[PDB]
Protein backbone atom coordinates (compact mmCIF):
# COMPACT_ATOMS: atom_id res chain seq x y z
CA UNK A 1 0.00 0.00 0.00
CA UNK A 2 3.13 2.52 1.20
CA UNK A 3 6.10 3.19 -0.10
CA UNK A 4 9.29 2.15 0.59
CA UNK A 5 12.96 3.20 0.06
CA UNK A 6 16.04 1.66 -0.81
CA UNK A 7 18.58 1.08 1.62
CA UNK A 8 21.49 2.06 0.07
CA UNK A 9 20.64 5.23 -1.96
CA UNK A 10 17.42 6.09 -0.50
CA UNK A 11 16.04 6.29 -3.93
CA UNK A 12 12.15 4.61 -4.57
CA UNK A 13 11.82 0.98 -5.24
CA UNK A 14 9.40 -0.15 -7.48
CA UNK A 15 7.35 -3.80 -7.55
CA UNK A 16 9.16 -6.67 -9.84
CA UNK A 17 7.84 -10.34 -10.36
CA UNK A 18 10.06 -13.11 -9.56
CA UNK A 19 9.67 -15.32 -12.66
CA UNK A 20 11.43 -18.03 -11.29
CA UNK A 21 9.94 -18.20 -7.27
CA UNK A 22 6.93 -16.38 -8.29
CA UNK A 23 7.38 -13.68 -5.60
CA UNK A 24 6.60 -10.32 -5.66
CA UNK A 25 10.23 -8.06 -5.38
CA UNK A 26 10.94 -4.07 -4.68
CA UNK A 27 13.93 -3.55 -6.36
CA UNK A 28 16.24 -0.14 -6.99
CA UNK A 29 16.54 0.72 -10.32
CA UNK A 30 19.44 2.59 -9.61
CA UNK A 31 21.63 0.07 -7.84
CA UNK A 32 20.76 -4.00 -7.53
CA UNK A 33 19.50 -3.88 -3.82
CA UNK A 34 16.03 -5.83 -4.13
CA UNK A 35 13.38 -6.89 -0.98
CA UNK A 36 10.52 -9.11 -0.79
CA UNK A 37 7.56 -7.45 -0.87
CA UNK A 38 6.17 -8.51 2.24
CA UNK A 39 2.36 -7.16 1.98
CA UNK A 40 1.60 -8.74 -1.23
CA UNK A 41 -0.03 -5.87 -2.20
CA UNK A 42 0.43 -2.70 -4.34
CA UNK A 43 -1.58 -0.34 -6.20
CA UNK A 44 -5.05 0.59 -4.16
CA UNK A 45 -7.58 3.26 -5.24
CA UNK A 46 -10.56 4.15 -3.05
CA UNK A 47 -12.30 5.97 -6.19
CA UNK A 48 -15.49 6.91 -3.35
CA UNK A 49 -12.42 8.06 -0.92
CA UNK A 50 -14.55 7.34 1.98
CA UNK A 51 -12.14 8.43 4.67
CA UNK A 52 -13.09 9.39 8.41
CA UNK A 53 -12.15 12.46 8.55
CA UNK A 54 -11.32 12.15 11.93
CA UNK A 55 -7.83 11.25 10.84
CA UNK A 56 -7.51 14.61 9.44
CA UNK A 57 -8.74 17.06 12.76
CA UNK A 58 -6.52 18.20 14.60
CA UNK A 59 -6.94 18.21 18.61
CA UNK A 60 -5.64 22.01 18.72
CA UNK A 61 -8.81 22.85 17.10
CA UNK A 62 -9.91 22.93 20.67
CA UNK A 63 -8.59 26.36 21.09
CA UNK A 64 -10.15 28.43 18.20
CA UNK A 65 -12.32 31.67 19.73
CA UNK A 66 -14.32 31.08 16.34
CA UNK A 67 -15.79 27.64 16.78
CA UNK A 68 -18.80 27.18 17.75
CA UNK A 69 -19.05 24.71 21.74
CA UNK A 70 -21.91 22.79 23.04
CA UNK A 71 -22.12 21.44 26.80
CA UNK A 72 -24.61 18.93 25.60
CA UNK A 73 -22.77 16.20 24.26
CA UNK A 74 -19.91 15.14 27.04
CA UNK A 75 -16.28 13.62 26.37
CA UNK A 76 -16.42 9.62 26.38
CA UNK A 77 -12.67 9.48 27.64
CA UNK A 78 -13.25 12.42 30.71
CA UNK A 79 -16.58 13.85 30.62
CA UNK A 80 -15.87 16.78 30.19
CA UNK A 81 -19.18 19.02 29.48
CA UNK A 82 -17.61 21.42 26.51
CA UNK A 83 -17.41 20.02 23.67
CA UNK A 84 -16.05 22.18 19.98
CA UNK A 85 -17.93 21.07 16.82
CA UNK A 86 -17.81 22.05 13.22
CA UNK A 87 -18.26 20.55 9.67
CA UNK A 88 -16.27 19.15 7.47
CA UNK A 89 -14.25 22.13 6.40
CA UNK A 90 -12.57 20.29 3.71
CA UNK A 91 -13.48 20.34 -0.05
CA UNK A 92 -14.47 17.26 -2.18
CA UNK A 93 -16.18 16.02 0.98
CA UNK A 94 -19.13 14.43 -1.53
CA UNK A 95 -22.71 16.00 0.49
CA UNK A 96 -21.21 15.80 4.66
CA UNK A 97 -23.27 18.43 7.46
CA UNK A 98 -22.48 15.97 10.08
CA UNK A 99 -21.29 17.75 12.87
CA UNK A 100 -17.11 16.37 14.13
CA UNK A 101 -16.51 17.03 17.89
CA UNK A 102 -13.60 18.19 19.71
CA UNK A 103 -13.24 17.51 23.30
CA UNK A 104 -12.10 21.06 25.00
CA UNK A 105 -10.04 21.06 28.44
CA UNK A 106 -6.55 20.47 27.62
CA UNK A 107 -5.02 17.25 26.01
CA UNK A 108 -8.06 14.78 25.62
CA UNK A 109 -8.33 15.93 22.49
CA UNK A 110 -11.21 13.09 21.68
CA UNK A 111 -12.89 12.97 18.81
CA UNK A 112 -16.62 12.28 18.21
CA UNK A 113 -19.28 11.93 15.42
CA UNK A 114 -22.57 11.65 16.02
CA UNK B 1 -31.90 42.13 -2.42
CA UNK B 2 -35.27 40.30 -1.61
CA UNK B 3 -35.08 36.73 -2.46
CA UNK B 4 -33.52 33.63 -4.35
CA UNK B 5 -36.37 34.00 -6.99
CA UNK B 6 -36.74 37.85 -7.03
CA UNK B 7 -34.11 40.37 -7.21
CA UNK B 8 -30.85 40.66 -5.41
CA UNK C 1 -54.82 68.40 -18.60
CA UNK C 2 -58.29 67.81 -16.23
CA UNK C 3 -56.68 65.31 -14.34
CA UNK C 4 -53.98 67.55 -13.18
CA UNK C 5 -56.10 70.14 -11.94
CA UNK C 6 -57.98 67.57 -10.34
CA UNK C 7 -54.64 66.80 -8.41
CA UNK C 8 -54.80 70.13 -7.58
CA UNK C 9 -57.81 69.81 -5.83
CA UNK C 10 -57.43 66.37 -4.22
CA UNK C 11 -53.88 66.34 -4.01
CA UNK C 12 -51.06 63.63 -3.21
CA UNK C 13 -48.48 62.70 -1.35
CA UNK C 14 -45.75 60.11 0.45
CA UNK C 15 -45.07 59.37 4.29
CA UNK C 16 -44.14 57.94 7.49
CA UNK C 17 -47.47 57.24 8.03
CA UNK C 18 -47.59 54.97 5.05
CA UNK C 19 -44.86 53.19 5.77
CA UNK C 20 -46.10 52.70 9.50
CA UNK C 21 -48.47 49.23 10.12
CA UNK C 22 -51.00 48.18 12.51
CA UNK C 23 -49.24 47.32 16.21
CA UNK C 24 -50.92 43.45 15.51
CA UNK C 25 -49.49 42.99 11.85
CA UNK C 26 -46.09 43.90 13.49
CA UNK C 27 -46.64 41.42 15.62
CA UNK C 28 -47.84 39.24 13.01
CA UNK C 29 -44.71 39.69 11.25
CA UNK C 30 -42.68 38.90 14.03
CA UNK C 31 -44.71 36.04 14.95
CA UNK C 32 -43.78 35.00 11.28
CA UNK C 33 -40.69 35.38 11.15
CA UNK C 34 -39.44 33.46 14.78
CA UNK C 35 -41.72 30.59 13.65
CA UNK C 36 -39.59 30.42 10.42
CA UNK C 37 -36.23 31.10 12.01
CA UNK C 38 -37.44 28.14 14.26
CA UNK C 39 -38.10 26.15 11.29
CA UNK C 40 -34.67 26.52 9.48
CA UNK C 41 -33.13 25.70 13.06
CA UNK C 42 -35.00 22.76 12.82
CA UNK C 43 -34.11 21.88 9.10
CA UNK C 44 -29.99 22.36 10.14
CA UNK C 45 -30.24 19.99 13.06
CA UNK C 46 -32.15 17.40 10.52
CA UNK C 47 -28.77 17.68 8.31
CA UNK C 48 -26.60 17.85 11.27
CA UNK C 49 -28.03 14.42 12.30
CA UNK C 50 -28.07 12.94 9.18
CA UNK C 51 -31.45 12.44 8.90
CA UNK C 52 -31.75 14.64 5.73
CA UNK C 53 -31.53 12.71 2.27
CA UNK C 54 -30.71 14.34 -0.86
CA UNK C 55 -33.48 15.42 -3.70
CA UNK C 56 -33.49 13.67 -6.74
CA UNK C 57 -30.90 16.11 -8.95
CA UNK C 58 -29.23 17.87 -6.01
CA UNK C 59 -26.37 17.13 -3.66
CA UNK C 60 -27.60 17.33 0.25
CA UNK C 61 -25.76 20.52 0.31
CA UNK C 62 -28.02 21.81 -2.74
CA UNK C 63 -31.10 20.08 -1.26
CA UNK C 64 -30.63 21.55 2.53
CA UNK C 65 -29.69 25.41 1.04
CA UNK C 66 -33.54 24.51 -1.26
CA UNK C 67 -35.14 24.10 1.66
CA UNK C 68 -34.49 26.86 4.03
CA UNK C 69 -34.79 29.20 1.34
CA UNK C 70 -37.95 27.85 0.52
CA UNK C 71 -38.41 28.54 4.50
CA UNK C 72 -37.47 32.01 4.33
CA UNK C 73 -39.05 32.72 1.17
CA UNK C 74 -42.48 31.43 2.56
CA UNK C 75 -41.58 33.36 5.71
CA UNK C 76 -41.08 36.51 3.38
CA UNK C 77 -44.52 36.20 1.45
CA UNK C 78 -46.74 35.89 4.43
CA UNK C 79 -44.99 38.98 5.81
CA UNK C 80 -45.74 40.64 2.99
CA UNK C 81 -48.70 39.93 2.76
CA UNK C 82 -49.35 40.59 6.35
CA UNK C 83 -48.21 43.99 5.82
CA UNK C 84 -50.30 44.33 2.45
CA UNK C 85 -53.52 43.22 4.37
CA UNK C 86 -52.88 46.28 7.18
CA UNK C 87 -52.83 48.64 4.11
CA UNK C 88 -55.95 51.04 4.64
CA UNK C 89 -57.70 53.21 1.57
CA UNK C 90 -56.04 56.43 2.34
CA UNK C 91 -52.57 54.35 1.98
CA UNK C 92 -50.49 56.31 -0.66
CA UNK C 93 -48.28 53.50 -1.29
CA UNK C 94 -51.58 51.37 -1.77
CA UNK C 95 -52.52 54.42 -3.94
CA UNK C 96 -49.69 54.12 -6.19
CA UNK C 97 -49.20 50.53 -6.75
CA UNK C 98 -53.09 49.86 -7.52
CA UNK C 99 -52.80 52.52 -10.06
CA UNK C 100 -49.60 51.42 -11.32
CA UNK C 101 -47.82 54.34 -11.09
CA UNK C 102 -44.82 53.53 -9.35
CA UNK C 103 -43.46 50.77 -6.90
CA UNK C 104 -44.51 47.09 -6.32
CA UNK C 105 -46.21 44.83 -4.10
CA UNK C 106 -42.87 43.90 -3.43
CA UNK C 107 -41.32 47.49 -2.45
CA UNK C 108 -44.61 48.13 -0.09
CA UNK C 109 -43.43 44.40 1.85
CA UNK C 110 -39.77 45.41 1.89
CA UNK C 111 -41.08 48.94 3.53
CA UNK C 112 -43.58 47.61 5.78
CA UNK C 113 -42.69 43.80 6.73
CA UNK C 114 -39.41 42.38 5.73
CA UNK C 115 -36.40 43.43 3.43
CA UNK C 116 -36.01 39.44 2.59
CA UNK C 117 -33.07 37.23 1.54
CA UNK C 118 -29.98 39.10 0.55
CA UNK C 119 -28.42 36.89 -2.10
CA UNK C 120 -25.65 37.36 -4.44
CA UNK C 121 -24.70 34.87 -7.82
CA UNK C 122 -28.12 33.33 -6.72
CA UNK C 123 -26.94 32.01 -3.22
CA UNK C 124 -27.08 33.05 0.16
CA UNK C 125 -24.52 35.84 1.39
CA UNK C 126 -21.41 33.19 0.85
CA UNK C 127 -18.99 31.98 3.15
CA UNK C 128 -16.51 35.10 2.68
CA UNK C 129 -14.38 34.61 5.72
CA UNK C 130 -13.38 31.23 6.62
CA UNK C 131 -15.96 29.49 6.60
CA UNK C 132 -18.07 31.81 7.84
CA UNK C 133 -19.47 35.33 6.15
CA UNK C 134 -18.83 37.84 8.55
CA UNK C 135 -16.86 38.08 12.00
CA UNK C 136 -19.36 38.34 14.02
CA UNK C 137 -20.77 35.11 13.29
CA UNK C 138 -19.43 31.76 14.41
CA UNK C 139 -18.01 28.99 12.09
CA UNK C 140 -20.82 27.20 10.42
CA UNK C 141 -23.54 28.68 10.93
CA UNK C 142 -26.37 28.54 8.08
CA UNK C 143 -28.66 30.01 10.14
CA UNK C 144 -31.13 33.06 8.10
ZN1 LIG D 1 18.93 1.85 -4.49
ZN1 LIG E 1 -12.48 14.64 26.78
Amino acid sequence: VGIRFCQECNNMLYPKEDKENRILLYACRNCDYQQEADNSCIYVNKITHEVDELTQIIADVSQDPTLPRTEDHPCQKCGHKEAVFFQSHSARAEDAMRLYYVCTAPHCGHRWTE
Amino acid sequence: IWGIGCNP
Amino acid sequence: TVINNWLLIEGHTIGIGDSIADSKTYQDIQNTIKKAKQDVIEVIEKAHNNELEPTPGNTLRQTFENQVNRILNDARDKTGSSAQKSLSEYNNFKSMVVSGAKGSKINISQVIAVVGQQNVEGKRIPFGFKHRTLPHFIKDDYGP
